[PDB]
């Protein structure tokens, strides 16, 4: 793989839960990547012209903390599973792939960069299987072309007996329809 | 009622 990757976490459990229930997060922003956490669960979100996407069935309707108070959301698509709040400042915006390069690069949390083979619009191989619990918050995050473009981001894992051979995702298309409905 | 919240980040290169 071309496209390697790192994390550095901001916070803990404790200032965690104080910036869920004020709103307000001072901490400065950066990376193309974003890693969230609600009470319940933890996920990513992958900036794309200065919109930070992830799923629904992560976020739900919330807010996200913000520097100036809560962030509202811009896009909310529940069937497509798909939101985005406007991107804070610093957050690096990504460029969306159109090359339709056959080989993708999905980011997990764990700042691992995991070659997939696009089988079609919004599905994916992995090239080699791997764990569901190793891919289980990671929704919100990346597939890549191999020129470092976002063609869209992980929704579910294809699995059987807790084993993935398969990512279904988000093409950074769907991010587009549901702009115009708006 | 919570909102979501920026716990860590991930850097691409
Ligand atoms: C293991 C990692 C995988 C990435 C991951 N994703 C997940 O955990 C996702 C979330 C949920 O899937 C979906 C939820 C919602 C959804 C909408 S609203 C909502 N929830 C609520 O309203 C509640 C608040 C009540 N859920 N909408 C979807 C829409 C889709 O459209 C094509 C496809 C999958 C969806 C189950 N899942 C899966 O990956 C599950 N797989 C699965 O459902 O099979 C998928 C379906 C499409 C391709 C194969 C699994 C691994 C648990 C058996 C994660 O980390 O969260
Ligand atoms: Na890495």
């Amino acid at each position: 793989a071309p496209i390697t990757a790192y994390s550095q976490q901001t916070r803990g459990l404790l200032g965690c839960i104080i910036t869920s229930l004020t709103g307000r997060d001072k901490n400065q922003v950066d990376g193309e990547v974003q890693v969230l956490s609600t009470a319940t669960q933890s996920f990513l979100a992958t900036c794309v012209n200065g919109v930070c996407w992830t799923v629904y069935h992560g976020a739900g309707s919330k807010t996200l903390a913000g520097p100036k108070g809560p962030i509202t959301q811009m896009y909310t698509n529940v069937d497509q599973d798909l939101v985005g709040w406007p991107a804070p400042p610093g957050a690096r915006s990504m460029t969306p792939c159109t090359c339709g390069s056959s080989d993708l690069y999905l980011v997990t949390r764990h700042a691992d960069v995991i070659p997939v083979r696009r089988r079609g619009d919004s599905r994916g191989s992995l090239l080699s299987p791997r764990p569901v619990s190793y891919l289980k918050g990671s929704s919100g995050g990346p597939l890549l072309c191999p020129s470092g473009h976002v063609v869209g981001i992980f929704r579910a894992a294809v699995c059987t007996r807790g084993v993935a051979k398969a990512v279904d995702f988000i093409p950074v298309e769907s991010m587009e329809t549901t702009m115009r409905a708006s | 009622k919570g909102s979501v919240v920026i716990v860590g980040r991930i850097i691409l290169s």
